Order: C-alpha cells, then structure tokens, then sequence
C-alpha cells in the first residue's frame, strides 16, 4: 500500500546517497592504488584452496600474527602468455580499491621475480559450487538469499563504473555466517560503455559476447539469470559437452524451466535470459530497482540483506582457524622463484 | 531426466574460465 511506496522511495535516496560516498572512497583508492604491501617471507604456505586457469590460491598464515589468509598466485610469464596483462592489471587495481560487505577484502600485494601475489581474506566456507552439486539444488528461499546479494553487489560495482564478468558458484565463497564473499576480479573492468573482449566462463556468457559483439554491464545482469537458474535447478539453464555447443544453445533465444519452478521465479529468469538486451532486467530506464521490486523478490528485505541481519539458509561447519575441509584438495607445487626477474615492465603498476 | 543428462555429461565439474 502507500506504506509499501514510502518505504520503497525513502529506501532509494538512501542508496543513492551511500553510492554517492562510496564512489568517492573508491575514486580515491582508484586513483592512487596500494602497492607492495607485504612480501612472501611473512607468510606460511600451508595448502592449495583451488586453482583457475590462471593461478593457485593457497591458504596461508601470516608469521608474525598467525592470521590464516588466501593467497593467489599469478606467473607473470603465464600472464604474459594468456594474455592478461591488462585484466591482471585491472583485477588487483580495482579489487585494492573496493569496498562491500560481499566483496573478498584484499589485504596485501607484492610481486617477486616471478609471480604476482594477492592476499586475500580467507573465506573457510567454500565456494558455492562445491555445496550446491553435493545437495543437488537449493529451494528458492536459498537460491533467493544468495541472490539477493549479488543484485545488491552489482548495483554497487556497476555504480562505480565496474564490469564484473565472470559470475559462478566458482568465483561465489560462503563465510562463516553463511552469507557470500565474490573473489576472482580477473575480468573486472573499469569501464563506461561498450567493451569487447571475450572472457569469462562458457555456461554464463551473454549472446553478445559470444557473437564478439560489444557489450556493456548488462552481461553481469544476465549471468544472475544463469546463476539464479543453476542454483534453484541444479544444473545450468544451457549445458553441453563442449563450449561451442553450449554457445548454440544460449544465443538461440530457448530456454526450459524445471517443473518444481514458481511462477514468479520463471518470470524473472524470462527477464534475465532476455537476448534482447534492450529489453533485459537491469538494464532498462529504471535499471537494478526493476529486479529488486520483482515479484520473485517480494520477501527480500534488501536493507536488511545489506546489513547481514537476515538468518543465512546454511552454515557451513568451521573446526576452527586453518580448517580448509570445505575445500578439496588439489596437487601441491612448490612456489618456484626465479633468480632473474621476469617481465619487469610489464607489471611495474602492480 | 535433465538433472540425469547433466550428471552424465563432461561439465559437472568445476569450470574455468576462457579467454
Ligand atoms: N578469499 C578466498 N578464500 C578462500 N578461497 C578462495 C579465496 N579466493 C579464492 N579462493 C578459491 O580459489 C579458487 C581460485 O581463485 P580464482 O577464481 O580467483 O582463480 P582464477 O584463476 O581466477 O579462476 P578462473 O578460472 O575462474 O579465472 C576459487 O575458485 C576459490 O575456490
Ligand atoms: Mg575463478
Ligand atoms: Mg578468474
């Protein structure tokens, strides 16, 4: 009623002016990024918690305090290589210089001869991937809470210009208060308008970044749709053996909804999955508040998501500080470190 | 089923990203 309409339009100036300060303290960390904040020594490598087709994150001790952290380690001459010198660029700048309740805190950098460090807050909980295939699906109310706090992740990212680009239960953490922590900003972008690069991951990308046309933030708002549909399905809104059968598949314009699905939900998805992005949720006139007053939405009190008040569906079990059981176990390495340094120029910024 | 069809396929293990 016009209670409802009071809340909801007091709600909105409120987030403007948070954004408002937000940008600025972003700007400035943006503008003047930290640099070479701690050094390899200082730390104890104790266990690989997952690796990318970039680096190895390790969990780690800090020597001189015990705290436990997640280090990633980036081979410059890999970076080299895959070219990503830019995106590695782009990841620790912006990751350094942001700050949300569902962001990983970045708490050092540094470099050596051959690799590219960045420490991280540890997130013991695991990645979402990992609990969503071992109970199968999560019930709508579940799948509801994560997203929530994607949307509202988004919505503060894309306010500062940022493109995420690469959603997935993957790059999804749950802390121990069972809420989310997003990691991996390698396909983070600063950028205003459209953008072309082709990157992020095969079960999430829009149709435009397939057909290597440009695209803008509206492909962040897309993933939510496939991330949404994965978590409340179990399996992905397009899958297939190999990633150009899957590509077929999202840029066709079809997608089949699980019977156990709402209505509501369907409706939402419909908006998400939209090919026409001229026509996709969070990226019309009243961009993030058409998904946020969705129907699907309607129990989700967004301040109080924001604020970490609402009781998280699941608790990860955490046996203390250094428990990476929610983790699985990949082949250890030793971190080699050349006697002679390695790319010099090209992560002098880093 | 679907969920049988994505159980038995090559992608339900973690997925990295592409360049
Ligand atoms: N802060 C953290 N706490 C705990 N685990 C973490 C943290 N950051 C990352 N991880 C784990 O390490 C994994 C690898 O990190 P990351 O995704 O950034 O590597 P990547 O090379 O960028 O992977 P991708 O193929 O998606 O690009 C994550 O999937 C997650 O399991
Ligand atoms: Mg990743
Ligand atoms: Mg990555």
């Amino acid at each position: 009623g016009n209670a409802a309409a009071a809340k909801k339009g007091s709600e909105q100036e409120s987030v403007k002016e948070f954004l408002a300060k937000a940008k600025e303290d972003f700007l400035k960390k943006w503008e003047t990024p930290s640099q070479n904040t701690a050094q390899l020594d200082q730390f104890d490598r104790i266990k690989t918690l997952g690796t990318g087709s970039f680096g190895r994150v390790m969990l780690v001790k800090h020597k001189e305090s015990g705290n436990h952290y997640a280090m990633k380690i980036l081979d410059k001459q890999k970076v080299v290589k895959l070219k990503q010198i830019e995106h590695t660029l782009n990841e620790k700048r912006i990751l350094q210089a942001v700050n949300f309740p569902f962001l990983v805190k970045l708490e050092f950098s540094f470099k050596d001869n051959s690799n590219l460090y960045m420490v991280m807050e540890y997130v013991a909980g695991g990645e979402m991937f990992s609990h969503l295939r071992r109970i199968g699906r999560f019930s709508e109310p579940h799948a509801r809470f994560y997203a929530a706090q994607i949307v509202l992740t988004f919505e503060y990212l894309h306010s500062l210009d940022l493109i995420y680009r690469d959603l997935k239960p993957e790059n999804l953490l749950i802390d121990q208060q069972g809420y989310i922590q997003v990691t991996d900003f390698g396909f983070a972008k600063r950028v205003k308008g459209r953008t072309w690069t082709l990157c992020g991951t095969p079960e999430y990308l829009a149709p435009a970044i397939i057909l290597s046309k440009g695209y803008n933030k509206a492909v962040d708002w897309w993933a939510l749709g496939v991330l949404i549909y994965e978590m409340a399905a179990g399996y992905p809104p397009f899958f297939a053996d190999q990633p150009i059968q899957i590509y077929e598949k999202i840029v066709s314009g079809k997608v089949r909804f699980p019977s156990h699905f709402s209505s509501d939900l369907k409706d939402l998805l419909r908006n998400l999955l939209q090919v026409d992005l001229t026509k996709r949720f969070g990226n019309l006139k009243n961009g993030v508040n058409d998904i946020k007053n969705h129907k699907w939405f309607a129990t989700t009190d967004w301040i109080a998501i924001y604020q970490r008040k609402v009781e998280a569906p699941f608790i990860p079990k955490f046996k203390g500080p250094g428990d990476t059981s929610n983790f699985d176990d990949y082949e250890e390495e030793e971190i080699r470190v050349s006697i002679n340094e390695k790319c010099g120029k090209e992560f002098t910024e880093f | 089923t679907t969920y049988a069809d994505f159980i038995a396929s090559g992608r339900t293990g973690r997925r990295n990203a592409i360049h």
